[PDB]
């Protein structure tokens, strides 16, 4: 058995527990779920106008999942340098999950146009490749929200759990079973603008950042051990 | 009042400060200046090893610095910047022997981590005809400031609480110094997170205020002795004595 | 339910007060992990002054 | 002993106490802690774009401490003229401290881009030199916040006490002990923009001001006397 204990040979006196930092810092940390709701960068993109897009056109689509994206490293100096952050490092330790996610997408300053955001629980996830942000229409019956840039250029979201499942896969997904692609993402969030073709040209190569966190609904399943890890200071310095 | 009848034994009562087997006396009443209240044991938060008191051996008094003080020393002049958990060892390794010969300090040789409150007496033996006044001041973490080179003066250390030694009445300065540092333990040897500043609590510094003023036929010398008791110490982290490097000269 | 009752009518300002240092509840963005968290002083760490 | 009193030779009748201004001005002042929460200028910088910075790049980093910065005096006419302000003048009188800090960083008008702000309790402080504001990536697991310039260009902060210490050094720090550098700052706050390389060129040589105050958590330790002081009217006039 793993967690058995054959013969304790303790030398120690009993330590005063700090109560996981509650005694010093005035706050507990034993519950890792209350750390999980600290926001983490999900994926940062650069806007790129390909066609003279209609107002209906989504500017980018991305699947929505707590696993962390297919990591997209001119590299992005965070994903080149600060690997993975927190939440997929915890999410490596659990085979399944079930629960909500929060997003809080942040938009740049020079944009002014109105923003529509969709949840699409119809969309499956086909393989771990193309499970990243994709620069590409608006739809009716999908769950929708418009944030106005002029009031405040940061939308916030509580994207719920819409799966016909008991829980969903949390490790990186190879798409073995064909219906199992229905059971990885919560759905698919799409961000699109109402900007016309003349004004969206100014917004090219502006960053759009998306954050994420779980938001109290998430409850992880059966334990799985960690994968092999990379130690970050061993990464090379940029020789100049 | 007003009936001094001195016999063969002099007049005054010789007051004791009995401890373990080192017993020392002064003829005059002390002038203590306690800086901070008494601290807790602190063994519950960061030591699971055998945290052993040594009040039978470590609470003995020990002379760590005697020095000559004459009238040639000017007004605002240092005499001794004793760093007290170091100077208990530095007087030993200055005085031609290792730590294992002095029974006060062998738990520093064995154990690696120290805590504890100090007692510090600065006795003078001035003649009554001399006029002068030393001061003793405890400061916390002198070497952890760079600006003490602007402060190392009698006017700075007068503002904090400080003991005074008048050479007129040959007053003695008892000085309770409770342990107060940022981390609740002082290590005793080279330690994996700091090396420099080993076992440093701060400065006991003895600054002159009133220099010796005497006649032409005056007693020039005035020796000053400093003793230290170490009572509420705790020692933890037992390790081999061959790891203990010598303290810095 | 439709909430047709007419709403509040305020004044925005950009910054909380500065000289006020007293019985006054100050809202911030704490980088602490806990909302009820306060820095604390254990049994030896209760400061003298 | 310092505070002893050998022989009182008072001539005075007993004065009516005003209750430290409560009787006249309607407010007490005996508690110096309630003065400490009055904000004071921490350090004012001028933006300077060195490289065509990525969106991840911090624009400036600075250690966070109630001691007051290494004072950076074309001089800044406040730090040339009004020396040190209040809070390091009180903080000269105490060897240690322990508690929170508040910041309220104020940003200029012509900037529009989104602002991310980090607390980094990993960062030590190496010597009193390079303990000032430094014009230089974004990181995941550090405590973060984004203020949007378009809503309001002044972020506010409650930066907590994250040290593994009993308290921290409050005088100016010479870095004697190597681990003691972990125990001076609360951490390191970094301010960086999401501005692209084209729009950040307009924001060059715009002032970014940072304030500070303690915010009710601060509790100063053992008394230490004051250092020598400089009298401010003795400073020379600008001869024209
Ligand atoms: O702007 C306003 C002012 C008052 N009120 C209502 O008027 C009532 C009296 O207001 P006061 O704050 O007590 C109370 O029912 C409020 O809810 C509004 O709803 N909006």
């Amino acid at each position: 058995e793993e967690s058995r204990n054959t013969t304790v040979l303790d030398t120690t006196t009993t330590l005063q527990s700090s109560g996981f930092g509650r005694a010093f810092f005035g706050e507990a940390f034993n519950d890792l779920k209350t750390l999980m709701r600290r926001y983490q960068l999900y994926g940062q993109l650069l806007l790129s106008v390909t066609t003279d897009k209609d107002i209906d056109h989504c500017m980018f689509t991305f699947p929505c999942l707590p696993q962390g994206l297919a990591l997209d490293i001119s590299p992005h100096e965070i994903f080149n340098r600060c690997r993975d952050g927190i939440i997929p490092l915890i999410a490596s330790g659990y085979r399944f999950y079930r629960g909500d996610l929060r997003y809080k997408i942040v938009f740049p300053s020079n944009v002014n146009s109105n923003i529509w955001v969709q949840h699409r629980p119809d969309r499956r996830l086909e393989g771990w490749s193309a499970a990243k942000i994709v620069n590409c229409v608006y739809n009716h019956g999908y769950a929708s929200h418009i944030q106005i840039t002029r009031v405040n250029n940061v939308i916030e979201l509580e994207v719920p759990f819409y799966n016909a499942t008991c829980y969903n896969y949390l490790q990186a997904f190879n798409a073995s079973s064909a219906a199992s692609s229905y059971a990885v993402s919560l759905g698919e969030i799409s961000v699109g603008f109402q900007a016309t073709s003349d004004d969206i040209a100014s917004i090219v190569n502006k960053p759009v950042t998306i954050y994420y966190s779980i938001g109290d609904g998430m409850q992880f399943s059966q334990w799985v051990g960690y994968q092999p890890m990379m130690i970050l200071d061993q990464l090379p310095a940029p020789v100049v | 009042m007003d009936n001094p009848n001195p016999g063969p034994d002099g007049e005054g009562e010789v007051e004791l400060e009995k401890d373990s087997n080192v017993v020392l006396t002064t003829q005059r009443d002390p002038s203590t200046s306690i800086p901070a209240p008494v601290s807790v044991k602190w063994s519950r938060w960061t030591s699971n090893d055998v945290v052993d008191d040594y009040a039978t051996i470590t609470s003995r008094w020990y002379q760590i610095a005697e020095f000559v003080w004459s009238k040639d020393d000017p007004f605002d002049k240092e005499l001794a910047r004793l760093i007290l958990p170091r100077a208990l060892l530095s007087s030993i390794e200055a005085n031609s022997d290792a730590i294992c010969d002095v029974p006060n300090t062998i738990p520093f040789k064995v154990h690696a981590y120290w805590r504890g409150d100090m007692e510090v007496r600065v006795q003078i033996n001035s003649n009554k005809f001399q006029v002068g006044q030393l001061q003793a001041t405890w400061y916390y973490s002198d070497h952890e400031n760079l600006n003490i080179s602007s402060k190392r003066s009698v006017y700075g250390f007068s503002q904090m609480d400080h003991a005074l030694i008048s050479a007129s009445a040959s007053n003695e300065a008892k000085l309770v110094i409770p342990f107060k540092h940022v981390y609740p333990f002082l290590p005793t040897r080279i330690v994996p997170d700091w090396t420099t500043g080993i076992l440093d609590m701060g400065a006991l510094n003895i600054r002159v205020i009133a220099p010796l003023r005497m006649s032409a036929t005056g007693p020039t010398t005035c020796n000053v002795v400093v003793f230290i008791k170490l009572n509420n110490s705790e020692f933890t982290g037992t390790s081999s004595g061959k790891f203990y490097a010598s303290q810095i000269r | 339910p439709s909430y047709q009752q007419s709403p509040r009518h305020f004044v925005p300002t950009g910054m909380h007060s500065l000289a006020l240092g007293t019985n006054l509840v100050e809202p911030l963005h704490a980088l602490r992990l806990d909302a009820a968290g306060t820095t604390q002083h254990p049994v030896g760490c209760a400061p003298d002054e």
